This record gives C-alpha cells, structure tokens and sequence, in this order.
C-alpha cells in the first residue's frame, strides 16, 4: 500500500499519482 | 506507530494536490 | 477557485484525523 | 457535497464523520 | 504530558480532547 | 529532538480541530 | 470558514514562535 | 482576541509572541 | 483578511513537493 | 509572480514547476 | 522512513513565517 | 545546509533566519 511504499522511501509525483482514484 | 501517522498526514496532502479533480481514497 | 482549493486541503487533513482506520474518499470536483 | 457543506460554513467533527468510509 | 502520551503512541481525537481548555 | 518537534506541530493542528471554540493551552 | 482556516495557520505559527514556552490559543 | 487581531491583517512575530505562555 | 499569506503557505508546501531536489525560490 | 498567478486560479503541477530552481 | 523529507516540509513552513517579505531560497542539495 | 543543521536538533528562529534572502 501507499504507506508501505511512500513512508519508507520518498515517492515521486509520478509514484504518488498511482494512488489517485 | 506515530511515524506513519505523521507521514500519512503529508501523504494525504500530497495526494490532494497531485490527484486534483480525480480525488483519492485513503486509509491508514 | 483557489479559496476552495485551500479549504479542501484543510478538509482532507480533518478527515484523516476524524476517520482514523475507516479512511475516507475525497474529491475537489464540485 | 463536503465542499458546498463545509467550505461555506464550519463543519463539526460529527458532520465531517459523515464523509468517512 | 501530551508529548509523552501522544508522540510515542497515536492519540485519538478523544484522547486529544482531554487537553482542551 | 526534532522528531518531537515535528510531532508537536501535528498535535497542535489536531488540538485546534478537536477543541474548537474551547481553545487550548499547549504546554509541552 | 475564513477565520477557521486562518486559525489553523495561527496555531502552527504560535507553535514555532513560542517554542518551549508553549502558548494559549483561544478564539474568544 | 487573536482571530480579530491576526486574521484581518498579518501579525508580526512580536504580536504572535503575545500568546506565548 | 490574510488570504495572500495563507495562499503563500500552501504554495511553499506545493513547491517543496513539486520541486524536489531542485528546490525553489519563494517571493511573495 | 507566483502569488498573482496562483492565488486566484489554481495552478497545475506544471505551472507550479515554473517556480522551481 | 521519510524523516528528512518530512523535516524539510516543516523547515520551509518555518522559513515562510520568519523570512516575511524577504522570501527565501530552499536548496536541499 | 539547512537540513543538516536543523533536522536532528531544533533550530531557533534566529538560526532559521540566517537562511532568508
Ligand atoms: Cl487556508
Ligand atoms: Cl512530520
Ligand atoms: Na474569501
Ligand atoms: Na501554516
Ligand atoms: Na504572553
Ligand atoms: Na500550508
Ligand atoms: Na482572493
Ligand atoms: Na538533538
Ligand atoms: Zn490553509
Ligand atoms: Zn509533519
């Protein structure tokens, strides 16, 4: 999930956009 | 897990900006 | 509208705190 | 919904809770 | 105090409410 | 400790939301 | 709502300005 | 109060410091 | 109302996210 | 400047990146 | 954990407040 | 830089002000 992915290492804008509805 | 709680606050702010009119779901 | 954009930022922070493990959906659409 | 309701007047935490999943 | 209680574990809004005036 | 410093910033935002018209003392 | 949004930023600013002194927030 | 004092016009750091304990 | 100041706070947060390692400049 | 460009109408990610170093 | 990134977000908020009309550059690298 | 100076020990307003334009 986003917490596991993006709280452990920094997510780029593109990686964050993966989690948009 | 306070670390994740704090991170999540910043993540939802980031998703709000990035997702725009698409919106997003979030759960901690 | 930037006023709504700024309000929404605060709304999602509020939902994050209020909803807890339930989570929430948000869209600024509207 | 939430924008029309909660950006034009202040929503209580109870009102905000209605938008939770 | 609030830091000892709420920075070492997550405090709910109900726990935080105890610190209101 | 900066970790506590950052935590506290989020604590006071949460207190602001929860306490409403009551307000609050923040006495770390 | 304007005053509500402002207050959120006010408490964040007080948190930083006041440091270990802490602060008193009341919208009264 | 602080809202009347600091939400119409920006408060300086000195003005904000009034509310420190 | 302090709308410009509030807007700026959110702009700096957005720039921080968007600009990443490039950094940014903020002038009101 | 960024305030004139982005404080009335919402700036996109692309528009915001104009103000990066 | 994304601690440095989170710290920086709060740092730029602090600079925004303290620098006032002077503004600031933020340069992580 | 500012991250090295301010991300383990808390920086004062005076210390932060050195990073202003
Ligand atoms: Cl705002
Ligand atoms: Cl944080
Ligand atoms: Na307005
Ligand atoms: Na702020
Ligand atoms: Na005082
Ligand atoms: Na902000
Ligand atoms: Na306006
Ligand atoms: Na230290
Ligand atoms: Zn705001
Ligand atoms: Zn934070």
């Amino acid at each position: 999930g986003i917490v596991e992915q993006c709280c452990t290492s920094i997510c780029s804008l593109y990686q964050l956009e993966n989690y948009c509805n | 897990f306070v670390n994740q709680h704090l991170c999540g606050s910043h993540l939802v702010e980031a998703l709000y900006l990035v997702c725009g009119e698409r919106g997003f779901f979030y759960t901690p």
